[PDB]
């Protein structure tokens, strides 16, 4: 019958790894980088758009950074169209939880969520799962700014600051080497880039080959403010730091 | 509006004795002022000793019956041939009328039989499945009017020994399946009189350790 | 629905994706139990590999799955999630129906359970973690220290260790506890427990977590500073 | 009897490929080319009409379709995959938009349905990708006039202009040489006709041509009078005399 | 019907009636209105007959399967609260039940439990359920003590079911009593009512009104 | 792969075959049945001597009047003990009676073959459940995952299963008491242990008419074990 | 060989090898045979046991009052279609007050034991049936296998080494068919029929079962000492 | 829950020494209407059987189909479907019998009066009444209706009881069932004069008689009946 063909997307191995999110995980690794960095005034938002094309409309474009509600954004690695059947359900999730406690959900709760919904994937239904890796990047009133992680095992850790998709190993030295704990928004907008500027396997980077975000309490008085940064702005603040 | 309930009248009769057991009943089937049937067997022997009467809507007293004496059927075949005793067919009775308690089997349930100390049996339910042993029990259309005389006649209720005037109550002694047989007759005789849908005939089946026994007795057929 | 029989026998006897669970647990974190006299402890591994990390907000290694029940573990961190929701769950509707906290039995027994359960349904793989469930039973100040695993077989413990070098920490622990005479205050609990993580751990700076909990829902956990106090203590008694 | 494919067919192998979308790439690869150009006042979306046989009818075969009066497609790939997902693209910009709003949808959510409905057959039980990547031109109120390509994988892209399919490569060379941000619809329409030459080997007018726009509206077309707001439908699909006239002057 | 239980020193006393009627007619002096759920454990009985005997019973089968998978004897709080779960999954479908959940346990002491087909689940000291259940209640109260004697208590809970026997026409039949310790519930007998009415009445002085 | 539920060229179901080596994997459990009495010993096993061996439960009480031992997967008897447990009790509610031995045997092995592509595999485990009932007396019985139960005067399970059944062959008389057969699990229990036999690592349980099923206490098993080395030493 | 991992999976001769493995379960089992007369129809079985402490396996079922079977194979497939007969003997009488006819319980009993050999997933039953019966035509006798196939005869025998009875039974075919109006020696018939496929082991008081039905007679089985009088 | 439309009044039966004896009219009311004049309320299942029906006809067309479906499947691998395995009444009663209680007990009943008569493989009388109720009884007299309360009087003074069955001939009977129709004729506002007739007698077989009418009335008398009280002319 059927099972001759079934791959059996849901086993362990004799070492006991999932093989498909250990293969997804590859996949993620071939993915334009995207970078996430936490200060104490906000955190940052910045990702590689993939070998791009000059016809490309980039102003219209949107394949790194998404917006789940007013206080929360992600970064994208991996399947874009992985990430947003995903992106679709964090988005319903915030806001049940709005319409149910009539709060914003705070970070980790719509994180362990979508986490949760990955996990599903690799333990029951037999199918493939999200090749997909995102960085949270958001804000509530318990534990204000907070950097996540989750990948296709469904496993979720929080950083200070932390990077996904390519070259993830040299990244982190990177930034493991510059942070601070006292660093500042407009540091971590420069330590993002000069990370990404390095990193690259790009000849340069420039402002058509970038995403870029900032979620700041830099909002009038006692509030959060998303930024997703237009084509002109990155190229602004890519003169700024003095990468081009 | 249809009514998926009708009354088929009759009346039934269960004394449980020392060692013996009786389930009497008229054998008269009517519909409001018509007889359907002069002859329609009312009790049955269900197996395994046990005697039973689902007095009140015909149809579904047949078909308790039934489900019971199938019930019988696959005791046996799931537990080794062993004897279904009276007290177990009574609580199994209790879940077939309270398996149907939003739609009941609009019955008077009787059976009778041994104990499995060997001493009579006799139980009694209501539509619902609530049940109770009993040492006596009139069920059915006529069961107000044979009651009291069971009371009275069996129990010795209001009877009390003569000369002391009050202070001392009639003995209860124990009655053998003649003198039973005698006040059963009497009760669906008096019943039959004062009772329209109480005559034709009278079937009692007599169960003792020997087995079950039938005796069948005329009734006035007015 | 996915119906394939993905736990299997093979001709040996064995069920090779329980086993191959077992094998992720190996891979996970060491975890430690020790219970005192009137007192548990959960010592828990964290690896080195991973700074830059936001410790505020990253999932801790114990959580609590009642007020007065704790619950550890080493294997698949995702998969962990699912099991403690579902005790949290449990926890919750015991409380609820039969009007009393659950037993640190109980709660073992119910996570043992769907554990199991994964073992022997079709269309889903086992759980690729085990658990250190802790505490102490309602209006009771007898300590309670159970282990489950993938398989979904459980038991009680004096003193139990799971996860990667866990063979050594279960040599320091049964060459160490001695049973006549448990860890008498939470001191020494607390010091045996994170000794017996020195034997694996590599720094002990914010690589050990420790949990004490206490009889009537007293639940703390330790702070870096405060574990870092018996890290210096205990290397100070060894230079001798 | 029952769909007892309950698991999934395409699956990450060691490398990270996810091959039966490669594999529909690659079948998308060997169909024939299709491109479109965006202008600053219209879309063109364009494609060859490769008759099977001469006895064939190739105007009953649409290879450009309309999705919305303000939305077109064209494909490169397997056509019968293609013409399912046009009927379905059809009826989700009603259930899952104008059922709701009582307009229809702008281009680059409809497109993310398409989308959708090609990522879940890239993941769900017993059923392979679609063969085909899409081009979907379009303009709505807000956004204005958009490109869009859809690929097996369910990733979608904005593009000012490119080609799919068989010659793709040298296509989307000859584009970048020809696009600028001030191209009107007839410009692009004549870039169109001669980049699509390029790739076609045989006969080339307006029989074996296929080509649509999205431009102005068309209250021609709208089929009825008297509502104001109601001014009829962008899409217009060009007629075989419309595109030979614009190859004499090619 | 009239069914009563009350917490004292000695721990519970369950006293009810017999009488079981259809209308006027008078189908059972001899209804058992006290189940046995376990030899811990009693239910009284009011309301639906059948409806209180089945889910009783029933109950007495949940709180066996607790203790085998707990090894533990079920509270009185937990096995009241399996019924009144139960009940309240039919609210609505006509179930008729008004009973006292008794026991007496060792983290519990004796507890009486009230639990009713609408779902009301009451802890309590003194209860009184059914259609003479004011007439029981008088005598309870005016002569209720904690430091009762096991005797005395006894005696309490027969005389207030009397009471209503007499008074309450739905009401009669015989009385029976229980008396429920830590170490289980104790039988103290089936008492005629016609019986026991011209022995109280001589032996006590009352019922002055009626002539005997 | 292949059908779980596949038969061999021999007519044997693969996976039936294959849980029954899981079983012989299992620790040792024995069962003696005797005219005062059904005996159920256990071997308990901790896998180390931290672990609180007071809480491996290998011997389960079923109902009242039936126990039952269990070895292999002890895991997977948990439901077969709750279906059990179940059956026993609502045959209880239903027929105001205590359940016969054999009956409550029959459905546990009826859940047995309910597996397929119901649960995805047989249980891995063996159970000896031993009762008593008015109709046939003092019973012993033998579960096994193939769905079969044989009945029997004396029988032994687990790892040291053909070793303790060989001796069981020997020592079984229709005239045993209740204290012969409790020093003959311990015996044979102690033979077949890898460990030394004490009231720590081994259990003991029985069922009698009166009593019904009770498992015994560590203090009462230490004099048994201590009653039976005095006897062996005493030839 | 490559078309013997499911039940579905014709081989290339045209054989289904999953059913053939089932049927080699019978031939595994321990010998029963069946013979009948034009009154009287009687099942004797070969039961086995364990060892010397463990009890003989039960081959014989009661189905109904006028019908039964014994098994051979795997007795837990019998106790599945034995129950399913008891249920549909049942339903003819409950519905139509009919006792179900011999030879529509064979039918029903194929049908059944067909599904399980055309599906996937499913397995076929490892168990070969013998049926006796009384009904409105007399004594009937069938032989149920796995493979669907119910065949109505005289005398038979499945089980190892049932070649035995089976050549006993078709040299006898002549006398037993005439044994009217006595079971006894209808019983000593098939008895004797069961004693040509023995080895070694020879018939013991709790070593053999018989059955019988007939004119007036309800299925009953005999073991134990009941049987002493045939040993 | 639904209410008659189409409907058939009294069917009456009795036993004889050597068989069953079942009749019915041939009208088809629509409520006061005489709507159909040539409706078949007695249908024969095989040469042993007559099953009579009154109430509504769309619910007997369907009992009819039944069977006549019943009896095809009966032959089905059936090489004894016209000897010893052919239906009995007792078989087709028991099964209709079945069918009527099921569809009380959905609440969406037959709406009928059901007679099965007959005469079984042993040669005795088979004569038993069902309902839409489910309600099942069998006499030596059995009748639906009207027939009830008018026809079952008469039937009984000529089988009172089981032991009157055997003194009883097929041509007392036959006139018995002829005078019953006659006097149901007079007195039922819904029956007609057309009516079947079958006898099922254990020697003779199923005679089937179609297209009687009811003879010999009495309604000279009526002239001289005048006025309702004191009118003298
Ligand atoms: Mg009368």
């Amino acid at each position: 019958g059927s099972r001759r063909y079934d791959s059996r997307t849901t086993i362990f191995s004799p070492e006991g790894r999932l093989y498909q999110v250990e293969y997804a995980l590859e996949s993620i690794s071939h993915a334009g980088t995207a970078i996430g960095i936490m200060a104490s005034d906000g955190i940052v938002l910045a990702a590689e758009r993939k070998v791009t094309s000059t016809l490309l409309e980039q102003d219209t474009s949107t394949e790194k950074l998404y917006k789940l509600n007013d206080k929360i954004a992600v970064a994208v690695a991996g399947l874009t169209a992985d990430a947003e059947i995903l992106i679709n359900t964090a988005r319903i999730h915030a806001q049940n939880y709005l319409k149910t406690y009539n709060e914003d959900i705070p970070v980790e709760i719509l994180v362990r969520r979508l986490s949760d919904i990955k996990q599903g994937y690799t333990q029951h239904g037999g199918l493939r799962p999200f090749g997909v890796s995102f960085i949270y990047a958001g804000y509530d009133d318990r534990y204000g700014y907070q950097l996540y992680t989750s990948n296709p095992s469904g496993n979720y850790t929080g950083w200070k600051a932390i990077s996904v998709g390519a070259n993830t190993s040299a990244a982190q030295t990177l930034l493991q080497m510059d942070y601070k704990d006292d660093m500042k928004v407009d540091d971590a907008i420069e330590l993002a880039l000069k990370t990404l500027s390095k990193t690259t396997d790009s000849s340069a980077l420039t402002y058509d080959r970038l995403e870029f975000a900032t979620i700041r309490k830099g909002a009038n008085d006692g509030e959060v403010y998303q930024k997703i940064f237009k084509p002109q702005e990155i190229k602004d603040i890519l003169v700024k730091t003095g990468i081009t | 509006q249809f009514n998926p309930y009708g009354d088929n009248g009759g009346t039934i009769l269960g004394i449980a004795g020392e060692d013996f057991a009786v389930l009497a009943g008229d054998t008269r089937n009517i519909t409001d002022y018509s007889i359907n049937s002069r002859y329609e067997p009312k009790v049955f022997d269900c197996g395994d000793n046990i005697v039973m009467s689902a007095n009140g809507f015909a149809a579904d007293g047949d078909a308790l019956v039934k489900r019971f004496k199938n019930s019988v059927k696959w005791y046996h075949f799931d537990h080794n041939d062993k004897k279904l005793s009276i007290n177990s067919a009574a609580r199994n009775i209790q879940h077939l009328l309270y398996g149907k308690r939003f739609f009941p089997y609009y019955v008077h349930t009787i059976i009778a039989g041994l104990d499995e100390d060997g001493k009579g049996a006799v139980y009694s339910f209501d539509p619902v499945g609530s049940y109770e042993r009993e040492q006596c029990r009139a069920g059915g259309a006529a069961a107000s009017l044979i009651m009291p005389f069971l009371d009275n006649q069996v129990n010795f209720k209001n009877q009390y020994e003569p000369g002391t005037n009050g202070k001392v109550k009639k003995p209860l002694k124990y009655l053998s399946v003649e003198e039973v047989i005698k006040l059963v007759r009497d009760s669906f005789t008096s019943a039959t009189e004062r009772h329209i849908q109480v005559g034709d005939g009278l079937e009692i089946l007599i169960v003792t350790k020997d087995g079950v026994r039938k005796e069948f007795y005329e009734l006035k057929r007015d | 629905g996915y119906d394939r029989a993905l736990s299997i026998f093979s001709p040996d006897g064995h069920i090779f994706q329980v086993e191959y669970a077992l094998e992720a647990v190996k891979r996970g974190t060491c975890a430690v139990g020790v219970k005192g006299k009137n007192c548990v402890v959960l010592g828990c591994e964290r690896r080195s590999t991973l700074k830059l990390q936001d410790t505020r907000i990253t999932p801790s290694k114990v959580s609590k799955i009642d007020s007065h029940v704790v619950l550890s573990f080493s294997g698949l961190n995702a998969d962990s999630r699912i099991l403690i929701e579902k005790a949290r769950v449990e926890a919750q509707s015991h409380r609820l129906t039969l009007e009393d906290p659950v037993t640190v039995e109980y709660l073992t027994r119910y996570v043992a359970g769907v554990q199991q359960r994964y073992t022997q349904s079709g269309g889903v793989r086992p759980f690729g973690v085990s658990t250190l469930i802790a505490g102490f039973d309602p209006r009771d100040d007898e300590p309670k220290l159970y282990q489950t695993e993938p398989s979904g077989i459980y038991s009680s413990w004096s003193a139990q260790t799971i996860g990667r070098n866990s063979k050594t920490v279960r040599e320091f622990l049964e060459k160490n506890y001695d049973r006549k005479e448990p860890p008498a205050t939470v001191e020494e609990c607390v010091k045996l427990t994170v000794r017996s993580l020195l034997e694996v751990v590599q720094t002990g700076a914010k690589n050990i977590e420790i949990t004490v909990v206490k009889p009537d829902s007293d639940i703390v956990a330790l702070s870096s500073e405060e574990i870092n106090q018996y890290v210096t203590q205990i290397e100070q008694e060894k230079q001798e | 009897m029952t769909d007892r494919y309950s698991f999934s067919l395409t699956t990450f192998s060691p490398s990270g490929k996810l091959g039966q979308i490669d594999y529909a790439l690659t079948a998308v690869k060997q169909g024939v080319t299709s491109l479109g150009i965006k202008a600053t006042n219209g879309v063109v979306i364009a494609t060859e009409k490769k008759s099977s046989s001469p006895l064939a009818m190739s105007e009953t075969l649409s290879k450009v379709s309309l999705l919305t009066p303000d939305i077109g497609a064209v494909y490169s790939g397997m056509g019968p995959d293609y013409r399912v997902l046009v009927d379905k693209s059809r009826k989700v910009a009603h259930t899952s938009y104008k059922r709701i709003y009582g307009e229809y949808p702008p281009t680059k959510l409809l497109v993310s349905e398409v989308a959708k409905i090609m990522q879940e057959a890239t993941q769900s039980g017993g059923v392979r990708p679609f063969g085909v990547s899409l081009l979907i031109a379009g303009h709505d109120e807000f956004n204005g006039f958009s490109l869009y390509q859809v690929d097996p994988s369910g990733s979608y892209f904005p593009w000012k202009a490119t080609a799919i399919g068989k010659g793709s490569v040298a296509a989307k060379t000859f584009l970048e040489k020809r696009w600028n941000d001030e191209l009107e619809l007839e410009d692009a329409i004549h870039i169109a006709l001669l980049t699509l030459k390029e790739s076609v080997e045989g006969e080339f007018n307006g029989d074996t041509i296929e080509l649509a726009i999205i431009g102005d509206e068309n209250p021609d077309l709208l089929g009825y009078t008297g509502i104001p707001t109601d001014k009829g439908p962008r899409f217009r699909k060009l007629t075989s005399q419309e595109i030979n006239d614009r190859l004499e002057a090619l | 019907t009239t069914t009563l239980a009350f917490r004292f020193q000695g721990g519970i006393i369950v006293a009810v009636d017999s009488r079981a009627t259809a209308g006027n007619w008078v189908a059972s002096q001899t209804v058992k209105k006290v189940i046995e759920i376990n030899p811990f454990l009693l239910g009284t009985m009011a309301g639906g007959v059948a409806d209180c005997q089945f889910w009783e019973t029933w109950l007495g089968s949940q709180c066996r399967l607790h203790e085998l998978r707990e090894k533990e004897r079920i509270s009185v709080a937990a096995a009241s609260k399996i019924l009144s779960n139960l009940v309240y999954q039919y609210k609505g479908a006509g179930l008729s039940m008004g009973t006292m959940i008794c026991g007496y346990t060792r983290k519990e002491g004796p507890t009486i439990y009230y639990v009713d087909s609408d779902g009301t689940r009451l802890k309590g000291d003194i209860f009184c359920v059914g259609s003479g259940q004011t007439f029981a209640y008088g005598v309870l109260d005016s002569n209720y003590k904690w430091d009762l004697s096991v005797e005395d208590a006894l005696y309490l809970g027969k005389r207030s079911i009397l009471a209503a026997a007499h008074r309450d026409a739905y009401s009669g039949g015989s009385v029976n009593l229980y008396h429920v310790t830590e170490d289980g519930w104790i039988y103290h007998g089936n008492h005629d009512v016609g019986e026991l009415f011209w022995k109280v009445k001589e032996e006590e002085g009352s019922f002055n009104n009626v002539i005997g | 792969d292949r059908g779980v539920s596949t038969f061999s060229p021999e007519g044997r179901l693969f996976q039936v075959e294959y849980s029954l080596e899981a079983i012989k994997l299992g620790s040792t459990a024995i069962g003696i049945a005797t005219k005062e009495g059904v005996v159920l010993g256990v071997e308990k096993r901790a896998t180390s001597p931290l672990l609180e061996s007071d809480s491996i439960e290998k011997i389960v009480e079923i109902d009242r009047h039936i126990g039952c031992a269990m070895s292999g997967l002890t895991a997977d008897a948990r439901s077969m003990i709750e279906h059990a447990r179940t059956a026993a009790v609502t045959h209880n509610l239903y027929y105001d009676e205590d359940i016969n031995v054999e009956s409550l045997t029959q459905s546990v092995c009826d859940l047995a073959l309910r597996f397929g592509e119901l649960m995805s595999r047989p249980f891995g485990v063996a159970l000896l459940i031993a009762g008593h009932d008015a109709d046939d007396g003092y019973q012993l019985f033998h579960a096994e995952p193939s769905g079969t139960f044989y009945r029997y005067n004396a029988k032994a399970i687990g790892s040291g299963s053909e070793g303790a059944q060989a001796e069981l062959l020997n020592e079984w008389h229709s005239s045993l008491t209740l204290k012969e057969a409790e020093l003959l699990v311990l015996k044979i229990l102690k033979q077949v242990m890898e460990e030394k036999l004490d009231e720590n690592n081994a259990q003991l349980s029985c069922i009698t008419k009166q009593d019904g099923f009770k498992i015994y206490d560590n203090e009462k098993t230490a004099e048994l074990i201590k009653e039976l080395k005095e006897k062996e030493a005493a030839e | 060989n490559n078309y013997d991992g499911d039940t579905v999976t014709f081989s290339p001769t045209g054989r289904l090898f999953q059913v053939e493995y089932a049927l080699e379960a019978i031939k595994q089992g321990s010998v029963t045979v069946g013979l009948r007369s034009n009154t009287h129809a009687v099942l004797v079985a070969l039961k086995r046991n364990a060892d010397e402490l463990s009890s003989y396996q039960k081959k014989i079922i009661k189905c109904d009052e006028h019908m039964g079977l014994s098994l051979a194979g795997l007795a837990p497939d019998a106790r599945v279609l034995s129950n399913y007969l008891r249920q549909q003997c049942n339903y003819s009488s409950l519905v139509f007050n009919r006792k179900l006819a011999v030879e529509r319980a064979g039918h029903l009993l194929c049908d059944k034991a067909q599904k399980n050999t055309q599906s996937y997933g499913g397995r076929p039953y490892g168990v070969g049936l013998l049926i006796i019966g009384y009904d409105k035509s007399g004594a009937h006798l069938l032989e149920f296998q796995p493979s669907g196939n119910v065949t109505e005869l005289y005398g038979t025998a499945i089980g190892a080494r049932s070649q035995g009875a089976k050549t006993y039974l078709e040299r006898t075919l002549d006398t037993f068919i005439k044994i009217d109006g006595n079971p006894d020696e209808l019983i000593k018939a098939g008895v004797e029929a069961i004693s040509q496929s023995l080895r070694d082991e020879s018939l013991t008081v709790d070593n053999l079962s018989i059955a019988i039905v007939g004119k007036d007679t309800p299925f009953t089985i005999y073991d134990g000492e009941a049987v002493a009088k045939y040993i | 829950t639904q209410q008659p439309i189409v409907t058939g009044t009294s069917v009456i039966s009795m036993k004889y020494d050597n068989g069953v004896i079942i009749a019915a009219d041939n009208l088809g009311s629509y409520g006061s209407l005489l709507r159909f004049n040539g409706v078949e309320r007695l249908i024969p299942v095989g040469d042993n059987t007559v099953v009579g029906i009154s109430g509504d006809i769309s619910d007997m067309q369907h009992i009819e189909r039944l069977l006549k479906d019943l009896v095809t499947e009966n032959a089905y691998d059936n090489p004894l479907a016209d000897a010893e395995e052919a239906l009995e009444p007792s078989y087709i009663f028991e099964y209709l019998a079945t069918v009527m209680y099921q569809r009380r007990s959905k609440m969406n009943p037959l709406w009928n009066a059901i007679i099965v008569a007959g005469v079984q493989s042993n040669g005795d009388q088979f004569l038993r009444y069902v309902n839409l109720l489910g309600v099942t009884y069998s006499s030596p007299t059995l009748a639906t209706g009207f027939g009830a309360h008018m026809a079952n009087p008469l039937l009984r003074k000529v089988v009172d009881r089981e032991s009157d069955i055997p003194k009883t001939t097929v041509q007392v009977a036959e006139e018995a069932i002829v005078n019953a129709m006659r006097v149901l004729y007079y007195r039922d506002a819904r029956s007609s004069r057309n009516f079947s007739l079958a006898i099922i007698d254990k020697n003779t077989g199923l005679t089937f008689k179609k297209n009687l009418q009811v003879e010999n009335m009495k309604w000279d008398f009526a002239k001289d009946i005048k006025g309702y009280g004191t009118q003298k002319i």
